[PDB]
Formats: structure tokens, sequence, C-alpha cells
């Protein structure tokens, strides 16, 4: 014969239908639903996420690309031009190191 | 393992083995008539000793025709193409909606179809209507404290609805 | 007269969402892309010089289309 | 694929298949009839018909309906429960 | 960077002093309008990262990881309702600026200039996700999770700045490029072992690791919504952040002691997919699931190709956006029934009708969907751990195998078969749902289309 | 005219050939009876607790609430760390470890000596 509480029986359950049925995300001021909806799929869509879409989509060229491709032509055709071998081995002058000799 | 009874009896044991044998030698035979040949074989082979006394010598043979059986039964029997463990085996289970459900709609959709839902809800009105007193009377008052059976009465007494009816009337129809 | 009646679970709020979707893509799908080709169709992609003598160049008129 | 079925032409396709057994007689086929009382077969024929009505109709009834059908009109009312076939 | 701090800062006390029935749009509008100013970021080129302060600067390593976060601020606060709509408008406000103090001590974890700033941010981020579970856990063992949660990765964590605080005064300040352009191989002396047992032991709680793993679990299933996502993308990524900074240095004694770590978290990443094969609680599947993922990203951290850090990277931002969406996707399923388990929610086909193309596409980011960035990076890991020894592709492949296997039953296990039919409570489904379905996988699928941007520094 | 059956932990032994059910007890009766007992008054409980209008949410099974805590929380309480279990534990959660890390010791000295002899299809060996 005992009861260790005095609260309420719980959980009293809650349905967001019923009431609004032309209800989007939260609760049931009428309005402010629609601000939510007018806020979220323009401002979070329309305005952010295809824009910088595009925004991304061509920018400066990101780790010096086609400067890369248009600096390789002109290299290769200067090495292929004078008759020396393109890409050279030995990235620095045997002449300009000094080693610790045997 | 059965719903209204503990045990099965030993005829029903007996009809089980003859079902079982009969779809089998159905599997096993083509062109039906040496089927129907075969069928009444196993109908003799049974009217052999159809007229046995002796109980204990009668469920012993029971026992070795289902050792015999186990041998000479089927690879792959001819399952039902609209039974359990089948080709079809709630093949269009697709479209059970269960029927708790179109009511959870937008009034647009329920104006679409106004007079079915009208008289949905003159069927969830007569569900509501007899549901508590009677109904629960009836399953509180007539078994024993212990029910010890898994069927239920109707309500035979006078009048309404047979009880606990909703969630066995209001059922799919199994091939829309 | 011979159809029946079928259930569907709920079509409402799937077309609402789909529709407010790609109506909010929309909204600004036609200006962007209507946009972009009113840049690539009227003032001019780039073109390929070399230094010229004295000139430093700027930072811009590096890339292939003008909106980067 | 799903003809248009009815109770009465069940009724009489079921009558057909159940006439068309040897050791009965066509006298007494009746709705109000039994498999025990009138006709007096034997359980293991009388479980025959019922291989017939599942030859027929193309599915199983379980064994916790064998035990309880017994009669043409309780075994035209359990085809009825499973086809389902109104309008 | 105090042009995406200071904002941060302001929007603090907006929380404060915004009326009722308007802290959502407020919040949200002013959240996407930070979502573009770290899009405005990318101007990294080339030759070096961005280098912009007296102190700070900004990798790309730290680049798609720092847009990740401030993108997934709107998705964390948008997810954040429904559970705390009732409760009281003091606990409301008072979790909403302790989500911005989480994402703000986030943000200075990413802009770490020197590795004291690092440290001190890391745990920065790591004690108020402490209390936002613990006070919003919605189950009995929230209080040993964050228990376990804050002592495990103190105890991990302590080290960490000791051996900072060494490689302060004997190489001169820690500034990255400083701690860079000077260092020194450190040999085969066992203070070089403690030393890197320290560092990296520190970041293997942070990530987690096999044998530190039951770390995780619990700080996911008795967690909040956004606490979860946060907790998991942006901390256990940032874990690996921090130790692809930090290992630029003692890399001769790396090869030496690699060996147990690379076997740890091998056959981790077996037995954690062969764990998250069989469990109930739906939820811990996913996190199992992040612990398979992060032990792959170990692998590829510690083997040293320039493919393994881009792949690993591309697997780390991959993982982050599939996580954030299988847990809203479970939170779905908790809303709607008080489960928690996976066997009594079933059947979802016919009812939440669009609801099926998400689990479908979350289990096809999970699986390696093979256009996507999951496999991008889980393919070219693949390809840097054979190179690195010619019979791991064993474990690699037979991963693959399961993992594609528990994904998938997660699929076929709750929406394929049966509704169950003695529930009768489940509405269709919220726009606010596939709404941040949208948010989660349309930048995710953009990114495949484009993936340009997500590799590593060694671009 | 048959071996009899021989059982596995794969296949099922059926319900007909038991043989044990065949001799019948009077006590297999009186279990068949309690346990039908039983089910049918979970059954009823359940089909009362089920179809009522009212009832709004799940039918809160304790069954499988029991279940999962059982296989979740009360696993840890409680535990008597046998022979058995930790020689289970060493053999199959550090062994296949050991195990692999052996191999992989063996397989890496082996390609670096090979290697480092010079004798490699390294001719273009580019992308590590
Ligand atoms: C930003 C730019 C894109 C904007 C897209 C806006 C939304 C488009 C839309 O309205 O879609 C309607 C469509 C739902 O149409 P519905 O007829 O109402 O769906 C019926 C049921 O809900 C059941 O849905 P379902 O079973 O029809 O689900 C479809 C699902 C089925 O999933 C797959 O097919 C997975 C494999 C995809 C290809 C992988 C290679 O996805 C696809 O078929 C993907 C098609 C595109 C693939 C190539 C990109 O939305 C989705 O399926 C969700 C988005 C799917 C990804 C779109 C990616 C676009 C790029």
């Amino acid at each position: 014969p005992t009861l260790r509480w005095q609260e309420d029986p719980e959980p009293e359950d809650e349905n967001l239908y019923e009431k609004n049925p032309d209800s989007h995300g939260y609760d049931k001021d009428p309005a402010v639903d629609v601000w939510n909806m007018r806020v979220v799929f323009f401002f979070g869509f329309s305005i952010v996420l295809v824009l910088g879409s595009t925004f991304v989509a061509y920018l400066p060229d990101y780790r010096m690309q086609e400067w890369a491709r248009r600096e390789a032509e002109r290299l290769v055709k200067y090495r292929e031009a004078h008759g020396l071998p393109l890409m050279e081995s030995n990235c620095f002058d045997p002449s300009k190191i000094q080693l610790p000799e045997d | 393992f059965l719903p209204s009874a503990a045990y099965l009896t030993h005829q029903q044991k007996v009809l089980q083995l003859y079902k079982r044998a009969l779809r089998h030698l159905e599997s096993r035979c083509v062109h039906r008539d040496k089927y129907r040949y075969f069928a009444c074989l196993l109908r003799a082979r049974f009217d052999e000793h159809k007229n046995e006394k002796d109980m204990v010598k009668a469920t012993q043979l029971l026992r070795e025709a289902e050792k015999e059986f186990w041998h000479g039964q089927h690879p792959q029997p001819y399952i039902f193409p609209e039974s359990p463990g089948g080709t079809s085996y709630e093949r269009y289970e697709c479209y059970k909606v269960p029927e708790w459900c179109l009511d959870d709609w937008h009034p647009s959709e329920k104006a679409m179809y106004p007079d079915y839902f009208a008289k949905r809800e003159q069927w969830k009105k007569l569900r509501r209507e007899s549901w508590e007193r009677e109904v629960k009377q009836l399953q509180e008052e007539t078994p024993v404290g212990g029910p010890r059976t898994e069927a239920l009465p109707p309500a035979r007494k006078q009048g309404d609805l047979p009880p606990l009816w909703w969630h066995i009337v209001t059922r799919p129809r199994e091939r829309p | 007269g011979k159809r029946l009646f079928i259930i569907k679970p709920s079509g409402f709020y799937d077309k609402r969402f789909l529709k407010l979707l790609r109506f909010y893509i929309l909204l600004t799908g036609i200006p962007v892309v209507i946009g972009i080709t009113l840049i690539n169709v009227f003032i001019g992609e780039a073109e390929l010089a070399e230094i010229p003598e004295g000139y430093v160049p700027e930072h811009w008129e590096y890339f292939k289309h003008p909106i980067s | 694929d799903a003809p248009p079925l009815t109770l009465e032409g069940i009724k009489d396709r079921v009558l057909y298949v159940l006439k068309l057994y040897d050791k009965i007689d066509p006298e007494k086929l009746s709705v109000n009839s039994h498999f025990m009382k009138d006709l007096g077969l034997d359980s293991l024929d009388q479980v025959e018909i019922i291989m017939a009505m599942e030859d027929e109709f193309g599915f199983e009834i379980p064994d916790i309906d064998a035990e309880k059908l017994m009669c043409p009109q309780e075994i035209v009312d359990y085809i009825a429960d499973k086809k389902d076939v109104y309008e | 960077m105090l042009k995406y701090i200071i904002p941060t800062m302001m929007l603090m006390p907006l929380t404060w002093l915004s009326k009722n029935s308007m802290i959502w749009i407020n919040t949200t509008l002013h959240s996407l309008l930070i979502s573009l100013t770290s899009l405005l970021l990318l101007n990294q080129f080339g030759d070096n990262s961005l280098n912009f302060s007296l102190t700070f600067f900004s990798d790309s390593l730290s680049t798609p990881l720092l847009i990740l976060t401030m993108w997934l601020l709107p998705l964390m606060l948008m997810a954040s309702q429904h559970h705390l709509s009732k409760e009281n408008l003091a606990r409301k406000k008072l979790f909403i600026s302790m989500l911005i103090l989480l994402q703000l001590f986030l943000i200075m974890t990413f802009t770490a200039t020197e590795l004291i700033f690092f440290y001190i941010m890391f745990e920065a981020t790591l004690v108020p996700t402490l209390i936002i579970i613990t006070r919003w856990g919605n189950q009995t063992e929230r209080l040993n999770a964050g228990l376990y949660f804050l002592f495990y990765t103190l105890a991990g964590s302590l080290p960490l700045l000791v051996a900072l605080i060494y490689i302060q005064n004997t190489m001169g300040s820690l500034n990255f490029l400083i701690l860079q352009y000077w260092v020194q191989p450190m040999p085969n002396s066992w203070s070089n072992t403690f030393m890197w047992l320290a560092c990296m032991m520190a970041f293997m709680v942070k990530m987690p690791l096999y044998g530190l793993h039951l770390w995780l679990p619990k700080a996911h299933v008795e967690a909040p919504i956004a606490g979860s996502m946060v907790l998991a993308a942006i901390l256990l990524k940032l874990g690996g952040y921090g130790m692809m900074r930090i290992t630029l240095l003692l890399n001769p004694i790396t090869d030496f002691m690699a060996y147990p770590f690379i076997m740890l978290s091998l056959w981790g990443m077996i037995m954690t997919s062969s764990i998250c094969l069989r469990q109930t609680d739906l939820k811990s599947l996913i996190a199992y699931s992040s612990v398979s993922h992060m032990a792959l990203v170990i692998v590829a951290i510690l083997i040293q190709t320039p493919w393994s850090y881009m792949g690993a990277t591309a697997l780390m931002i991959a993982h982050g956006l599939t996580s954030s969406m299988l847990f809203c996707l479970a939170n779905s399923n908790y809303e709607r029934v008080h489960s928690r388990t996976m066997i009594l929610a079933r059947g979802l086909q016919t009812l939440l009708p669009l609801m099926a193309a998400w689990w479908l596409l979350a289990s096809l980011t999970n699986l390696a969907l093979p256009p996507s960035i999951n496999l991008i990076g889980e393919l070219f890991v693949v390809m840097s751990t054979f190179s690195w020894s010619n019979i791991t592709i064993i474990l690699m492949g037979l991963n693959m195998v399961i993992t594609a296997l528990y994904s998938l039953y997660m699929l076929i296990t709750t929406q394929r078969g049966k509704h169950t039919h003695h529930i009768n409570n489940i509405l269709p489904s919220f726009t606010r749902e596939n709404a941040l379905m949208s948010l989660h996988m349309l930048p995710l699928l953009l990114l495949s289309l484009n993936p340009k941007i997500i590799l590593g520094p060694l671009y | 005219s048959f071996p009899k059956y021989e059982p596995s932990r794969l296949a099922s032994l059926p319900t007909t050939l038991d043989p044990a059910e065949y001799d019948i007890s009077s006590e297999t009766r009186k279990a068949q009876a309690e346990r039908l007992a039983i089910r049918s008054r979970l059954k009823r409980e359940y089909q009362l607790q089920y179809n009522d209008p009212s009832r709004r949410g799940v039918v809160e099974d304790p069954a499988l609430i029991r279940w999962t805590c059982a296989r979740s929380a009360n696993v840890y309480p409680n535990f008597r760390p046998n022979t058995k279990t930790s020689l289970l534990g060493a053999l199959f959660g550090i062994g296949p470890l050991i195990f692999w890390y052996y191999v992989f010791k063996t397989d890496r000295d082996r390609k670096e000596k090979l290697i480092q002899e010079g004798k490699l299809d390294r001719t273009f060996n580019i992308s590590y």
C-alpha cells in the first residue's frame, strides 16, 4: 500500500495534426508555420544552395590547374624546340652541391 | 499446436498424414491417370487395416507410416501458388494498406470521396457506440477467470454485434 | 458502373512538398540560368594575349569566363 | 485475371463437383446437408472431397478447418470468406 | 577569420533578445547567411594556404570541413525541435546558445595556428557537448554516457599537452610553418616513442579506434539529435583533422611504430562490421558504422600517400554528411514510435511514401554508390593501402562486403516486408523531415557532380 | 526403412517423428492444457488491450522491452570471469591480431628486402 510519487500519468501524448491540417514543421500558431516554410525554402535553397553551386561551379583556377596546363604547353614546346631532353633528372646543379666525401 | 484445443487428436494426425501423402503423391506423379491409379492404391493400402481395434498397434503403424513417408516423400512438393510457403505467399501484399488509415488526410481528398467517408463515419459511430459495457461485460462475465481457450463466444444473449469485431471484419480484400 | 475503391495512404503532403520544392528551386532556377546564358552570349569570354611591354596586369583579366 | 464470380454460381459449381462424385446420390444434394448424417460417407473420402475443392479453387484450406466444414454450405461460406467476392 | 567569428559572437545574444515565436526564423536566416559567408572563403590557391592574421590561417585541409561545420549549423538547429517545443523558453534559449557556443569553439578549433591553441579549443569543443547530451539525452543512462565520454576524452587527451609544450621549448614557436620549415628527423629513441604514443593515442581516443570504442555508442544512442550529429561528424572528423595537422613531424619512427596501430585498426574494422551486422537498437548501427569508417580513415592516415590523404579527407566529408542524414532518419523513426529498437517499427513502404526514397539514398551513400564521395574515398584508400601492402586488400574487400551487408540489411529490416498493424498512430511525412533530407543530400550529390574541391591539400 | 534422421544444429527435427510424443503421457496432456491456458490468457489480454478505439499509441509490449534490456543492459551485470571465458576472449580477440601481425611483418620485410635488391618491376611504379 504505497505510491512513492504524486505526479500525473505521463506521457500525455500529443498530435500535431487534426487542429491545423495545413501544417508544415512546428507548432500551431498558423501564420508562423507559413513563415517558416517561406524562410527555409527561399532563404535556404533559392538564395543559398543553387546560387552557391553556380558560384563554385567555376571560380579562379583552384590549384593552378589550367595555369599549369598552359605552362606545361609552353615549357614542353621550349624543350622540344631546343633539342635538349624534356624533364632532365638531377633537379639541382651538381656543381652547386658539395658532398661530404669518403 | 492448434488454437481451439491442446492436442490435435489421433484422427487428426491420421488425417494430416493422409493429406501430406496425397499431396506428395500428386507432386510425385504427373499424367494424372497413373496418379489416380496410385492414389486408389494408397486408398486400398489404408483399406487393408482400416478396421483395426488395437489402438497402440494402430498408432505404431501410423509411426512406421511416418517413417516410410519421410523416406518416401517428394523433394519439392507442389505448393499452391496462392498458399503460404509458395510462389504467391501474399504476392499482392503491396497494396494491403491497413484500414486504420484513410482518415489521416487533408479535407480536399476527403471532399473528393464524400459518401464513403460519411458511411465510414457511421461505421465508426457503430463501433464506438456498442463498445465498452456490453462487450467487456460479456468478456468479463461469462467465462472462467482463466479463459483457457482462444475462441470467443458471439453476442449470443439478445442483441448487438459479436465481441471484438473490428480488426477481424475490417480487413483488406487480399486481391485488389 | 464497374470500378472499385482503392486506398492510397496520403498523397497530399507528398504533392505539397514536391510542388513547393520545384517552385522554390525554379523561383531562382529561371533567372540564374538565363543570366549565365546572357553573360556567355553577350559579353565575350576572353582571348589569349601575351604580356604587353611595360604594362603590369591586373589580378583579374586571367579567366576564361568573366563571372570568374 | 479475376472474373466476376457470384454466390449463386459458386454454389452451382460446388454443386456440380459434388454431384460428379460417384457414390453419392443426385437426389439429396441440398444446402441443408451433412457429410455424416444423410450422405453417410466416411471421414477419409470426405477429406478427399476437401482435396477436390482445393484442386478446383487452387488454394489450401488448413487442417484446423479440415475438422469443421463437414457440409457443403459451410464449404461455400469459407471459400466466400477467402476470395471475398462482392460488389 | 574574425569576419566569421564576430557575427557568431553577435548571434549569441540574438537568442536572448529575440521575442517569442521569432527565435526560429532569426536563427535560421542568420545561420544560412553565415553559410554563404563561409562559402565566400575559398580563395585558396596553389603554392600554400591562406595565411590570415598576425595569427590565423586556413588550409584546404580545413576548408571543406569548415564549410561542413557552418552548413551543419542550420541543419543542427532545424533538427532540434519537436522534442523541446513543449519544454520551457529559458531552457530553449539556453540550448540554442549552447549550440552556437559549441559551433564557435569548433570554428576556433579549425582555425588553429598554434597547437596549444588547438588543444585549448579541442577540449573547449569537448566540454559543452557533455552538457547538451546530459540535459537532453532522453534515456536513463545518459549519465554514464557523458561520464565515460568526458573521462575517456580527457584521459586520452591529457599527455598531448605535455608533448606539445616539449615541442614548444625544444624547437621554437608552434606556428605550423615554423614547426614546419625547421623540423629535423627524430631517430629511434624511446623519448620519441612515448612522444609519438602520447600524441597518436590522444587522437586514437578522439577517432575512436577499436580498443577504446565503447566510448562512442552510448554517447550516440543516449543523446539528443543535434548533439549526436554534431558530436559524431564534427568531433570525429576534427580528430582526424588534428592528426593530419600534427603528423608532419616524427616521420622516421612512424614506420617503426605504425604496425601495431595499423593491425589494430584493420582487425577492429572487420570486427566492428561484424558486430553491427546483428544488433538491435537501430541508432547504434550507425554508431558502429562510424567506428568502421574511422578505422578505415586511420589506416589511411597512418599510411603516408597523397592519394591516401585525399581519399581520407573525402571519406571524412562523405561519412559526415551520411551519418548526419542517417541520424535524422533514426530521429524520424523514434519521433513516430517510442521504440528505439529495430523489429518493432516495420513496413513503412505504404505509409510515409517518400520516406522510402530517403532510406534508400541513405543506404546507398553508406553503400558507396559509385559516383558518390564515399566510394571515391574508400576506393582511393584501397588503392593506397594495396600499394602499401600486396596482401591487405582481403580485409578491405571483406570490409566492403560486410559493410554493404549491414547497411542494406538496415534498409530491408525496418522498411521491408510487413507493417506490424498494431501501432495505428504514425502520421504521414512532414515537410520538415524531407526538407532536412534535401538539406543533407543536395550538397552531397552536387559535390559528387563537382568533387574538385573536397580533396586534400595535395590536390 | 530409414536410418532415423540424424539431427543437427542447422536442420530441424520435425514434429511428426519425435518419436517421444507417441508415448502419450497424462503429464504432457496437462502441460499442453496449461500452456494453452497461458497462451489464451495472454491473447485475451492482448485482444482486450488492442481493439479499443481510444487506444492512440502503441501496445507497449513488455516482452520485447524485456528482451532488449536483456540483450543490452543486463549483460555486464553480472559476470564471472572464467578460464573458459578469458581463454575464448584472448583467442578470438587478440590471437588473430597477433597472427595477421606476424604475417604482415613477414610480407613487409620480404617486400622491402626485395625492392632493396632492385629486382622488382618498378620500371614505372608511379602513384604509390
